[PDB]
């Protein structure tokens, strides 16, 4: 998955 | 040097106690140690940084901080009022899109490109990755932040914000770098924050008041949030000479206030990052  | 009424992270590092609004560091404040921003990128033009800060690669069309994620914690990083080291040297790499989002190869190669990026940099003092992302267990972005890390960058990551074991969790999951958890105002563990036997530290994540996209600010919250606090203090700590890259995650783990938090699983640390400033 991303930013985080 | 102290910043009055700053935003309560900034207070609560350099405090053993919760409720504080004074950030007091010292004035040396990161410079020489360069941030490497993996992220959405860093609007460089915002007056909060003062022009310390600037895109080196894109992996995308424009080095633009379309997001403000980015800039978000490049601030808590480094920008003057919101920023826990005031005079780091910020690069931006854009590995995520302006929509936080991105491949774990394209993660990877932004990590590599940092390794041997740095080598044309001048960042006497060290030089840290913030890396406020992740995914789901990848043993090749462990990999690649061992790899990072081992190339001599201090590595700080997000934990993740789902109130899980950070073991899932990739970069965060590579115990080679430092895995940061975030904590709220009053000392509690972020309720969103991952926890476990990885998590190396806690750091401020909880509406934190950062740069924003626009010229502006506003306050957010997350793992995301706590880990360039502890890149920010990394720097910090290194252009002070307190530690290197390879060894700050545990120096920081070892100077933090220990046993504050609350809400702290059995097996996770209780240790909050601490720059220990003294007057």
């Amino acid at each position: 998955p991303a930013p985080f | 040097a102290a910043q009055t009424n700053a935003p309560w992270g900034l207070a609560r590092i350099s405090s053993t106690s919760p409720g504080t609004s004074t950030y007091y560091y010292d004035e040396s404040a990161g410079q020489g140690s360069c941030v490497y921003v993996i992220d959405t990128g860093i609007e460089a033009s915002h007056p909060e940084f003062e022009g310390r800060a600037q895109m080196v690669k894109t992996y995308y069309y424009s080095s633009r901080d379309g997001n403000g994620h980015g800039t978000h914690c490049a601030g808590t990083v480094g920008s003057r009022t919101y920023g826990v080291v005031k005079k780091t040297q910020l690069f931006g790499v854009k590995v995520l899109d302006d929509n936080g989002s991105g491949q774990y190869s394209t993660i990877i190669a932004g990590m590599d490109f940092v390794a041997s990026d740095k080598n044309n940099r001048n960042c006497p003092k060290g030089v840290v990755a913030s890396l406020s992302l992740g995914g789901g267990y990848s043993s090749s972005v462990n990999s690649a932040a061992a790899r990072l890390q081992s190339s001599g960058v201090m590595v700080a990551v997000a934990a993740g914000n789902n109130n899980a074991d950070a073991r899932n969790y990739s970069p965060a999951s590579e115990p080679s770098v430092c895995t940061v958890g975030a904590s709220d105002r009053y000392d509690r563990r972020s309720s969103f924050s991952n926890y476990g036997s990885v998590l190396d530290i806690f750091g401020p994540g909880t509406s934190i008041l950062s740069t924003w996209i626009g010229g502006s600010t506003r306050s957010i919250s997350g793992t995301s949030m706590a880990t360039p606090h502890v890149a920010g203090l990394a720097a910090y700590l290194m252009t002070l000479g307190k530690t290197t890259a390879a060894s700050a995650c545990r120096y920081i783990a070892d100077t933090a206030n220990k046993g504050d938090l609350s809400n702290i699983p059995f097996g996770t640390v209780n240790l909050l990052a601490y720059n220990n400033y003294q007057a």
